């Protein structure tokens, strides 16, 4: 289902128009607080003293009404960036006067215009009214993804329309909210009103509103073509924009007079909501990501911390990862005994980090597929964790099964392994420690021990997201560095985010490790080709890994793996932004840093600007050893 | 007593008041606050019975406020609604009654300004959404819709007697030079320096060639098509120039409105000849009596129908 409004500046009864807009079928109304003509003075006699009331009665409607219904918009000869010194002074007074009617009313959004390129009395204005007590009102950024001035029709004689191609020029409505939003210091309360016009911009021009923060997608009736039937239909290309909008979840708004007289303002709705059932249904991977879309959260750290009994359910209800392990020990137990030796030669598995069992599980089930005698060894550091092992090797495993209540690294094996198995990986392959525990463990596999996995490389990409560095920003605390938030990783499901470049990879690491001085510590320089104009706000990781030959796990959008839910992308932000132009180059470092008692990640962009070196010495983000 | 069909109050703000050839007053009020957000029609065979409702000849009230009014003939009345329709209104036999022709929602936004072309056939229309449509009175439907300008279109000024030459003015700081015989109808003209954004436009009745504008900051300037570069312009007001009207006369005078509360008069040269602070709220529209030429009647937001005498 599609939530919309319909916009109108002409509104002579509130209660018999809100009743008619709410029988053709939206769940809102966009319209005037003050008479759109209404111009009011502030500081000239006898203009001043205006006999009252200057609107109609808050009475007019219920609370509830204003708080869900009726979404407020400004005074269109409000011009607070006028030339004229009166007028700049009287918009000034009229845009508070608007504004703080509007909350006086509790209206959950307020439209303001973005029609020219100085805006910046307007941005002084609207901020001015945000810092005047706390509230959780929106504001609606009116701008359209082409100026009226380059949509204009070519028929001025004297004053002719460009033809040449403007590449940075096309693009000049989002340097508008941009500066906008940037003098309004990035304020949550501040969302885009995107208009869409008659004709689209090119592609380059659709694609710098990416990671934006889009709350409104306003959609004039002129725009609408008519087919056979007489129905208001849109073009192929502007159908392509609403399947984008609508994965934004935005709320659509309907602008202008009723063109198609046959049919009512309904018509208009109902090809909306036709758009939204013949959309593609959402996948596997596309139902599970429901409610984590651009959600923060902390990367687990399972050395450190004992998880949860939910966290191994999470971890458990995921048929793909765990189909891989079966096929990939499936796989290594054949090349490592003959069928000749199908009863008189047993293998000795060791399940590092065994959990509640999925790997034993999935060991057992291997060795049957393979008709092979296996030896199981289930290693856990959890106590809690291992309550769930002994009681599943009492009830079903049996003496095939020994549960160890031990850290693999401090742990002294009987008898050396033919096979390690280990799920140790995280969103950025090695951030949940995954090196150095099976470093310390691989003293106990055999000469020619197999580790499943036995490679994982992390792969980095630039991402543009106004949307999540604004919630990045967001996760100040007290008692710590107040930029500590941009100093450490996030495991997200990017949602409202533009990849810049193509995923390049960053550190890789191989089990078992054959070389004489292990070390674990990385530098890494990415170099990404950017061929667009945009604003840099983090850098996306994801993973690749080989469990055994061909079966592989991968989070990488190019190579993931169908079905597969287990994990979400990493986010690794930068403190401020930085703008990059088309045909520039991003050249970020990565460092993977450690001591005895804690790893961690140090990251710094070279190009096309310097960036300052983020989580030094591990200030704000540390992985426990 | 009042006449039937007409409604017991008039609106407050008061925007247009037209003189008809016979002498009758024409008068276009809007409710721009309060509960009810709607206009009305009204039209005084007695000039000086204004703006009593119970002294009226003919009174109606339409669905929304009334932002511009002309004259159609003698009968028809274009009215632009914010609706964003271009509604026209014909006074009956009897003329006691004003009954609708036709009401056409082709604009997208508030149409704002309305000017019937030297025939009486055809009018243009400027409106809020960038828009300007040539309208036939006859057929009821858009013969053109144009979008030339970048903003909203504040007036537009159809020439004295040529059919296809009218004026438009927004708040993208374009004045343009229509004429529908050419390939590009449109053409920027104005002074050599961008200056502020015009606002009001009026043909001059004897000079073809020749028109005025006011501009946001007050100032009135005498512009010639041909020569393309502003010869004369004065500071006349304080305030914004909302409209230019032209008297009667052989050698016409030139009435300025504002919301600066004051009407002004001036000669060939824009010159200030007479003044008067009479309203005590925006002056939105002036008319010259046809009967006696020195007199002129204003109409302002504080509901007053002034008639001023113009030495
Ligand atoms: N991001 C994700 N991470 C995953 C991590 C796991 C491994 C689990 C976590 C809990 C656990 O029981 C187990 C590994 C154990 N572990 C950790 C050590 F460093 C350790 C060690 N040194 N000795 C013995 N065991 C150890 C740890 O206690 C399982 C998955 F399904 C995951 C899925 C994900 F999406």
């Amino acid at each position: 289902r599609v939530s919309s409004g319909r916009d109108l500046n002409c509104v002579p009864e509130i209660a018999d128009t809100l009743g008619a807009v709410a029988k053709q079928g939206f769940d809102f109304l966009c319209m005037p607080v003050f008479h759109p003509r209404f111009k009011r003075e502030f500081i000239q006699e006898p203009a001043k003293n205006r006999p009252g009331p200057q609107t109609r009665s808050d009475l007019l409607l219920s609370g509830r009404d204003w708080n869900t219904l009726i979404v407020g918009k400004l005074s269109p000869w409000i011009r607070p960036d006028s030339k004229v010194e009166k007028i700049r002074r009287n918009s000034e007074a009229a845009m508070l006067q608007e504004l703080n009617f509007g909350a006086y009313l509790g209206l959950p959004a307020f439209l303001l215009p973005l029609n020219q390129e100085d805006n910046t009395n307007l941005a002084r204005v609207l901020t001015n009214h945000i810092h005047t007590g706390h509230h959780s009102s929106m504001f609606w950024m009116r701008v359209p993804l082409v100026a009226p001035e380059d949509l204009r029709d070519d028929i001025i004689e004297n004053a002719p329309t460009t033809h040449t191609e403007e590449y940075s020029g096309e693009e000049k409505t989002w340097m508008w909210w941009h500066n906008f939003r940037t003098l309004c210091d990035y304020s949550k309360r501040i969302a885009v009103a995107l208009e869409i016009g008659a004709d689209l911009p090119s592609n380059h021009v659709i694609d710098r509103w990416l990671g934006e923060p889009i709350k409104a997608a306003i959609l004039p009736t002129s725009i609408f073509l008519t087919n056979k039937k007489g129905f208001p239909v849109l073009s192929k290309m502007h159908q392509r924009l609403i399947f984008r909008l609508l994965k934004l979840e935005v709320q659509f708004i309907i602008t202008g007079t009723n063109h198609h007289s046959e049919k009512e303002f309904c018509s208009y709705l109902q090809y909306l909501e036709y758009l939204s059932q013949n959309r593609p249904p959402p996948n596997a991977y596309e139902l599970f990501a429901k409610g984590y879309e651009d959600y923060l959260q902390s990367p687990l750290q399972p050395l450190m911390d004992n998880l949860e009994s939910q966290t191994y359910e999470v971890f458990e209800k995921d048929p793909i990862k765990y189909s891989q392990y079966q096929q990939a020990i499936y796989k290594c137990l054949l090349d490592r005994v003959p069928e000749e030796e199908k009863d008189t030669n047993v293998q000795v598995l060791m399940v590092l980090g065994a959990g509640r069992g999925p790997l034993v599980n999935a060991s057992l089930r291997a060795a049957k597929q393979a008709d092979r005698r296996i030896k199981l060894y289930a290693v856990e550091k959890n106590p809690n964790a291992v309550v769930t092992l002994e009681n599943w090797q009492f009830e079903e495993w049996g003496s095939q099964v020994t549960v160890v209540s031990s850290d693999m690294r401090e742990w002294v094996a009987p008898e050396k392994a033919d096979i390690i198995v280990s799920e140790l990986l995280g969103s950025f392959a090695d951030n949940e420690l995954s090196p150095e525990c099976l470093d310390g463990a691989q003293h106990f596999l055999k000469d020619d021990g197999v580790s499943i996995p036995g490679e994982y490389t992390s792969f980095l990409a630039p991402i543009s997201s106004s949307k999540l560095y604004n919630e990045v920003r967001a996760c100040r605390e007290k008692d710590r560095d107040p930029e500590a938030q941009f100093e450490m990783p996030y495991v997200v499901r990017l949602h409202n985010f533009h990849q810049l470049s193509a995923p390049q990879p960053c550190f890789t690491f191989s089990h078992p490790n054959r070389d004489p001085m292990i070390d674990n510590n990385r530098y890494c320089t990415l170099e990404f080709p950017v061929e667009v104009n945009t604003v840099l706000h983090g850098f996306a990781g994801y993973f690749e890994t080989v469990l055994y030959q061909d079966i592989t796990l991968s989070i990488r959008p190019e190579t993931h793996s169908p079905g597969m839910f287990s994990w979400f992308p990493i986010l690794f932000p930068i403190k401020q932004p930085i703008t990059v132009r088309e045909g520039q180059t991003i050249c970020v470092r990565f460092w993977r840093c450690s001591n005895s008692k804690k790893v961690w990640y140090e990251w710094a962009v070279t190009a096309p600007v310097c960036s300052a070196i983020h989580n030094p010495t591990g200030r704000s983000y540390t992985i426990g050893l | 007593n009042l006449p039937p069909n007409a409604p017991a109050c008039m609106e407050r703000q008061l925007e247009a008041a037209r003189y008809r050839s016979d002498g009758a007053l024409l008068l276009g009020a809007s409710s721009l606050s309060g509960r009810c957000w709607a206009g009305s029609l009204w039209l005084f065979k007695d000039p000086c019975a204004a703006p009593n409702e119970g002294f009226c000849s003919a009174g109606v009230q339409t669905e929304a406020g009334v932002a511009d009014l002309t004259w159609v003939g003698e009968r028809g009345i274009l009215v632009a609604s914010d609706s964003g329709a271009v509604e026209l209104w014909e006074l009956d036999e009897n003329e006691t009654l004003i009954v609708s022709k036709f009401c056409k929602y082709e604009h997208d936004d508030i149409v704002s300004t309305v000017s019937v072309l030297s025939s009486g056939t055809q009018a243009v229309s400027g409106s809020k959404d960038i828009c300007i449509k040539v309208w036939d009175l006859a057929q009821q439907v858009v013969l053109s819709s144009y979008r030339a300008h970048a903003a909203q279109v504040t007036c537009v000024a159809a020439s004295p007697h040529k059919d296809s030459v009218f004026l438009s003015c927004s708040e993208d700081n374009r004045i343009l030079l229509w004429d529908t015989r050419c390939p590009k109808p449109a053409s920027q003209i104005g002074c050599s320096a961008p200056g502020y954004l015009p606002t009001s436009l009026a043909w001059h009745p004897q000079q073809s060639e020749v028109f005025v504008f006011g501009d946001e900051n007050g100032t009135v300037s005498l512009v010639d098509t041909k020569s393309t570069s502003c010869v004369l312009s004065s500071a006349v007001h304080s305030q914004c120039v909302t409209g230019l009207v032209f008297s009667p006369h052989s050698v016409p005078f030139l009435a300025s409105l504002s919301e600066d509360c004051s009407l002004a008069v001036l000669d060939s040269s824009l010159s200030e000849l007479f003044r008067s602070q009479a309203h005590r709220d925006f002056v939105r529209d002036a008319t010259w009596s046809p009967l006696n030429h020195s007199l002129l009647t204003t109409v302002g937001w504080d509901h007053q129908v002034v008639h001023h005498v113009v030495p």
